[PDB]
């Protein structure tokens, strides 16, 4: 199934001779590259100074 | 003459990025397959 797009089409159609047309096999998804966390400047500093 | 040529992905709708939800849904059978088939038929029907 995962060898090539035609093979995925064959698996989806459950056949060995796919006819001329357009077939939807899978869904494309973009996995997030990284995670970023942002917070405002902290003002509740301990009175060390 | 025609309505919005829409299509819905069953797996992504039912379950988000979580995989365990996908595995658990996989045991419900071919609900999602026939569900997508119905919408694809509707879309081709709109074009027709
Ligand atoms: C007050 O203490 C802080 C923390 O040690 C220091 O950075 C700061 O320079 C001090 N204030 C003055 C006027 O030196």
């Amino acid at each position: 199934c995962a060898l090539d797009p035609l093979s995925e089409t064959k698996c989806t159609l459950k056949s060995f001779t796919v006819e001329k047309g357009i077939y939807q096999t899978s869904n494309f998804r973009v996995q997030p590259t990284e995670s970023i966390v942002r917070f405002p400047n902290i003002t509740n500093l301990c009175p060390f100074g | 003459v025609s309505m919005t040529k829409t299509s819905v992905d069953c797996t992504m709708y039912i379950c988000g990025d979580s995989t365990e939800c996908s595995n658990l849904l996989l045991q419900y059978g071919s609900f999602c397959t026939q569900l997508n088939r119905a919408l694809t038929g509707i879309a081709v029907e709109q074009d027709k």
